[PDB]
């Protein structure tokens, strides 16, 4: 289903959708993330009325996660870009008391709202980014800035100066992997500059996602172009070939270096 | 097909049942018995919680009372609900939680019965000021004895919960079992009538306190922030250089500047206003 | 703060006096209500510094 | 069943120790072989004329 | 008599759960259970509960089961895990009580003289009432009414214990606030101190109005008797409780001239040792 | 090891100090013979 | 007659209504003091009479209806004067 | 009356004991200074209504 | 949060604590305390008490656990 769901991502095909249906009314719970995931793919930027309806209607009742965290990236997939749209179904899935549903909704107000500056949605993201109590669904909100931001990079050093200065690793996290999203390839050297510490923290795995943004940020990009490059490859070099860390500490770190000669150093990633 | 990275839901009266029965017999190491749901593979749920007879054994298998086991089930079966055991529990008070020589032995026993029958291990009097010391444990076998036990998988969630402690690690915990995942169900419908309901005053808010009480303590205050002005006028007509960041920490006294300032002022501010406001209150409600 | 009250939160150390050092990394120490002891050195200290 | 529950409770290792006075407001103070001084509300499964300091 | 019960929190909670557990056919609108509790003095106290399976119909009122049976052989079961514990008395929920309640309390009393029933509010949950507990009396009757089995009040609370406190804070750690917070916390003690004020008032509003109107026989022992003892508090006598406001400007006057000016000099000091500390690192970046 | 004071008839019902530790009464294992339990002789014994 | 509007009663009123004599309603208040339907207190020198009155009786029911009146005017003092702290301090009450 | 003494003994089963020390001196209103017979002092309270 | 870390640090001391001997002083804020117990020990002590009570002696409160001076 997901090989199905991503070849045939975007047809809107009816058959397809029909066999991923009886494939989500199957109710294992192993599947569950394989049925919600290619539901999505195949109805992207669709906005459908059984659709998000059904999908909607089928996540409260069931007893596993899995088939929620299938339909929760699912439902934020289906729509794309309405910029105005999806406010009804927004509200409705913060509103909720589904920890899962609110995190889903934090990826749906990112997917609907991409590339636009939209003050109402910087506000309202913000704000469940502060006042929410689940570790989860603050890190979607923050990790969801890139997704709105991406189109003007200068913006995102300044607001996630002190996102980065938090008390929880979970803000710190989502906040780290927000550099490597709204900056695609800049050699920017003020994100960089954040990073620093972000990568000498004392928390393991908001480590690891400084070294996987840094990873993102600075792909096809030579020491004269911005002069740490090879500073961080001799440290992606000191801490795989360091002993005493966690494998979370270098799960980060091999992939580190996957990322940054991907394609034989001659693609890229832009979101623009 | 083997073991991932779990997830342990515990109901709210569960956890209640384990401080409740741990309180009660706190140095005699008390028994019980775990009672639950088989949602799927590897996450497992708990319900309910009933407890066990003392035995002279103390905990081991010959503990554990069928007769006990069946009447008592025999009952739940008819009211409120039927379902499957999943486990069990014990107390350890002499020290936080690991398995120990008889905890093991009846733990083989119940994995030969059922898929994984979890072991919980709950410390009563250590658990005091807002946190309870709680883990659940899990038995391996030997088959992958020069292997890598514990064969988890594609997740992420696995190194938060505990890192293994070393009063812990050092008994058995890594070579002979592993740890396991344990949030809490919370649910509505129970929160806030146990949060209103225990924390609640009706009248108090508008109480007085009074005046006699009251103005003893505007008294009161008073009377030293004059010398801590006194002290304050002292480091302000001071004002040397004699690096002053430097004649600051060898003048460190745990005293004035701005720490032994505006605190006490916060409290004449707080304490005057809320009876002041009390006070023109009620003239206005009574008549 | 709270990096102050975690450090709090945790057992304290024994007090013992060293009767003279063995080698490799080893001492003899008699605590105050016990036996002596055979121990090991930590990473800040040295034989040398005993 | 109560008399077998009472048998599987009196265990083996009996720790001996000594009476020193009894009370009753049925109470009784005892000294162990570890002369640490204990106090009971209820003295067991024996009976109180049958003992003695 | 019972001078007042005491809510172990453990035993709502395990009524919330079996009116979940048949909830899924609950049609019957109603759950009695036997409410276990610990005998300490003219107070009670509550500490544990179980459950009964229970049938009532409204048709002929009277119809109804207790399992005798049942409850000989659980009970017996929590004796055995526990001495300390006994019967204290029942519950049920579903807040209208109904006709039967003489019926259950007069039958289980052979098992305590001086049983007691609680009826919980497990879907409200709202404003000012955890429980309430049922006593029965029997004397002649009053001065000059038929005689009955008349329900009397006996007032109840929410108590706690040492190793479940525990259990209440670290299972909700949701909102969190203390009662410091003496500026927003204590004034919104008022507010909702002062929104019960009136929702008292409003009950004490609604009961004349229909016993005025004359639906419900009026209570000549307590009802107004009471009330007639409360009506005449209320003194307001001006011209020397007029000069209870100076002690009010003695309030007035520890806030203003001592709170406002040092509050304002210190901040003032915050000023010069930033605007010294502004062009002096400006005149030495260069 | 400790020492033994005395012993009762058709059980075990052995009496045992350390003079250091405290004084238990307990009972006899498996792998002995009962006959050689005479009184004020050192036994090896368990810690449990 | 009048619940504690204006309570201190004149001397006068107490013996026209009793038709006792002038010199004799100083001992009849006394003996109302002594078995305990009421506590208040004498004055002399201007001979009024203060009161504090705490024994309730049965009250027909047209004394309800003054009671609801009463009551109704302490509803909307206690309501509407509500609504003027809470619409003044919302900023911070959260 | 056999069974009469069988449950006195099932009520019999939970004298975890209790500590006899003796009272040092008074610090506050409900804090004391007490000592074991052969063991440490300690700082207690009451129970509810001393 | 400043408030919820004061009063978890402000109720470490209304605990059945046991009482100790000062004995040495080494640093800023850790000490030698010789307990009622005996057997030397080695802790480090809260933030709170002023320095001017340790100078040869004091009696003192101890934790029960972690065994600082409280
Ligand atoms: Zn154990």
């Amino acid at each position: 289903s997901l090989g199905l769901g991503l070849a045939a991502m975007g047809t809107a095909r009816q058959d397809v959708y029909d066999l991923l249906k009886t494939n989500l009314y199957q109710d294992d719970a192993v599947t569950g993330e394989a049925a919600g995931l290619a539901l999505g793919l195949v109805m992207l930027g669709s906005k459908n009325a059984q659709a998000i309806e059904d999908m909607v209607g089928y996540a409260q009742e069931t007893q596993h996660e899995k088939i929620l965290r299938g339909l929760a990236v699912g439902i934020a997939l289906v729509m794309y870009g309405r910029m105005e749209e999806a406010d009804a179904l927004i509200e409705s899935l913060c509103r909720d008391k589904d920890p899962i549903l609110r995190r889903s909704g934090m990826y749906t107000v990112a997917m609907a709202y991409c590339g636009s500056g939209n003050n109402k949605a910087i506000r309202r993201l913000l704000h469940v980014a502060v006042s929410d109590v689940n570790d989860d669904v603050r890190r979607a909100a923050v990790e969801s800035l890139g997704f709105i931001l991406f189109r003007t990079p200068e913006q995102c050093p300044s607001v996630v100066s002190l996102l980065s200065e938090s008390y929880n690793p979970h803000v710190r996290y989502g906040a780290a992997m927000a550099l490597g999203i709204c900056c695609a390839g800049t050699g920017n050297k003020e994100a960089i500059n954040l990073l620093e510490p972000m990568t000498n923290d004392p928390v393991n795995y908001v480590r690891q996602g400084a070294l996987i943004a840094s990873a993102l940020i600075m792909i096809q990009q030579t020491e004269i172009t911005c002069p740490k490059v090879n500073q961080f490859r001799q440290l992606y070099s000191k801490v795989i070939n360091d002993k005493h860390d966690d494998v979370m500490a270098k799960f980060g770190a091999i992939l580190a270096q996957g990322i940054l000669d991907a394609g034989g150093h001659n693609v890229t990633i832009s979101l623009q | 097909a083997v073991d991932t990275a779990e997830q342990v839901y515990i109901s709210s009266l569960a956890l209640l049942k384990m401080l409740k029965h741990g309180r009660a017999g706190v140095p005699m190491e008390v028994m019980g018995l775990m009672l639950g749901e088989f949602v799927d593979d590897y996450t497992v749920r708990v319900i309910d919680v009933f407890a066990m007879p003392q035995s002279g054994t103390g905990v081991s298998v010959e503990a554990v009372d069928p007769v006990f086991q069946a009447k008592m089930l025999d009952m739940l079966k008819q009211t409120g609900r039927p379902e499957m055991v999943v486990g069990w529990y014990h107390s350890h008070p002499g020290f936080g939680c690991w398995l120990s020589g008889v905890d093991i032995n009846t733990q083989q026993s119940f994995e030969a019965l059922s898929e994984r029958a979890v072991a919980v291990v709950v410390d009563p009097i250590q658990s005091v000021k807002g946190k309870v010391v709680i883990d659940a444990f899990r038995l391996i076998n030997a088959n992958m004895m020069v292997l890598g036990h514990e064969p988890r998988q594609t997740t992420s969630n696995l190194g938060h919960l505990n890192k293994p402690s070393i009063q812990a690690l050092i008994h058995g915990l890594n070579r002979h079992y592993y740890s396991i995942t344990i949030n809490y169900r919370k649910n509505e419908l129970e929160q806030k009538m146990l949060l209103n309901l225990h924390k609640k005053s009706w009248m108090e808010g508008l109480t007085l306190q009074d005046y006699s009480e009251h103005c003893k303590h505007n008294e009161s205050v008073v009377k030293e922030m004059l010398e801590l002005a006194k002290n304050y006028n002292k480091a302000v007509e001071e004002e040397d250089k004699m690096t002053p960041e430097q004649l600051a920490i060898k003048n460190v006294g745990k005293q004035d500047p701005k720490r032994h300032l505006e605190e006490h002022v916060d409290v004449l501010m707080t304490s005057n206003i809320v009876q002041c406001l009390a006070a023109m209150l009620d003239t206005v409600v009574f008549k | 703060l709270r990096e102050e009250l975690q450090l709090l939160q945790e057992q304290g150390s024994y007090v013992g006096e060293v009767v003279r050092a063995m080698d490799k990394k080893k001492v003899l120490v008699k605590v105050h209500p016990e036996g002596k002891f055979v121990v090991d050195v930590d990473k800040n200290i040295d034989i040398n510094d005993v | 069943e109560n008399s077998e529950k009472i048998k599987v409770n009196k265990t083996l290792p009996y720790l001996v120790s000594n009476v020193i006075e009894l009370l009753d407001v049925k109470c009784a103070v005892i000294k162990t072989s570890t002369r640490q001084t204990y106090f009971l509300p209820v003295i067991g499964l024996v009976d109180a004329e049958k003992l003695k300091p | 008599a019972v001078q007042k019960v005491v809510v172990h929190p453990l035993v709502l909670l395990s009524v919330v759960d079996h009116f979940n557990r048949i909830g899924k056919v609950g049609n019957q609108k109603r759950v009695v259970g036997v409410l276990l509790g610990s005998w300490q003095k003219k107070v009670l106290d509550v500490s544990n509960s179980f459950a009964v399976p229970f049938d009532e119909d409204d048709k002929d009122d009277s119809v109804w089961f207790l399992d005798h049976d049942y409850l000989e052989n659980m009970y017996g079961m929590f004796k055995k895990v526990n001495a300390r514990e006994r019967i204290v008395g029942w519950y049920h929920t579903g807040p209208k009580l109904h006709k039967n309640d003489i019926a259950i309390n007069e039958l289980m009393k052979r098992y305590c003289p001086n049983s007691v029933l609680v009826i919980i509010d497990v879907k409200p949950k709202d404003l000012g009432l955890p429980t309430e507990a049922y006593i029965s009396v029997e004397e002649v009757h009053d001065d000059g009414t038929p005689t009955s089995k008349t329900f009397e009040h006996v007032t109840s609370e929410i108590g706690a214990e040492e190793a479940e406190e525990v259990g209440v804070e670290h299972l909700l750690r949701d909102i969190k606030d203390t009662t410091v917070g003496t500026l927003s916390q204590r004034i919104t003690n008022q507010v909702h101190g002062l929104k019960g004020l009136n929702s008292k008032l409003l009950d004490i509003r609604s009961y004349l109005e229909k016993v005025a109107t004359g639906k419900l026989p009026i209570n000549h022992q307590i009802i107004y008797q009471l009330q007639d003892v409360f009506n005449l508090l209320p003194d307001v006598s001006l011209q020397e409780f007029v000069k209870a406001f100076y002690l009010k400007t003695n309030d007035q006057m520890v806030v203003v001239y001592l709170a406002s000016l040092i509050r304002s000099v210190v901040a003032l000091h915050n000023l010069i040792n930033n605007k010294i500390a502004n062009r002096d690192a400006e005149k030495k970046e260069g | 090891c400790t020492k033994i004071i005395n012993a009762d008839s058709e059980d075990p019902k052995y009496i045992i100090n350390v003079k250091q530790f405290a004084k238990f009464v307990v009972d006899l294992s498996d792998q002995v013979a009962p006959t050689d339990i005479e009184e004020g002789m050192r036994v090896g014994v368990d810690r449990n | 007659t009048r619940p504690a509007n204006h309570r201190q009663l004149t001397f006068e009123e107490i013996a026209k209504s009793a038709k006792i004599t002038v010199n004799e309603v100083e001992l009849l208040v006394m003996k109302a003091l002594s078995v305990g339907l009421v506590k208040g207190s004498i004055d002399e020198v201007d001979k009024r009479v203060h009161m504090t009155w705490v024994q309730p009786r049965v009250l027909d029911l047209q004394q309800i209806k003054g009671m609801k009146d009463r009551l109704e005017f302490w509803c909307t003092d206690v309501k509407s004067m509500e609504m003027l702290v809470e619409h003044q301090a919302h900023d911070i009450l959260t | 009356k056999q069974y009469e003494k069988s449950e006195n003994d099932l009520k019999a089963l939970q004298s975890v004991g209790q500590i006899v020390g003796e009272v040092l001196k008074q610090l506050t209103e409900e804090k004391f200074i007490v000592k074991a017979t052969n063991g440490p002092r300690y700082v207690v309270g009451c129970r509810r209504q001393l | 949060e400043f408030l919820h870390a004061q009063e978890e640090v402000k109720r470490i001391q209304s605990i059945p604590l046991v009482i100790g001997q000062f004995l040495e002083a080494v640093d800023q804020n850790t000490a030698i305390v010789g307990s009622t117990t005996g057997s030397n020990y080695y802790v480090r002590i809260l933030s709170t008490i002023d320095r001017e009570l340790l100078k040869p002696n004091a009696s003192v409160a101890l934790h029960k656990h972690s065994n600082a001076l409280v």
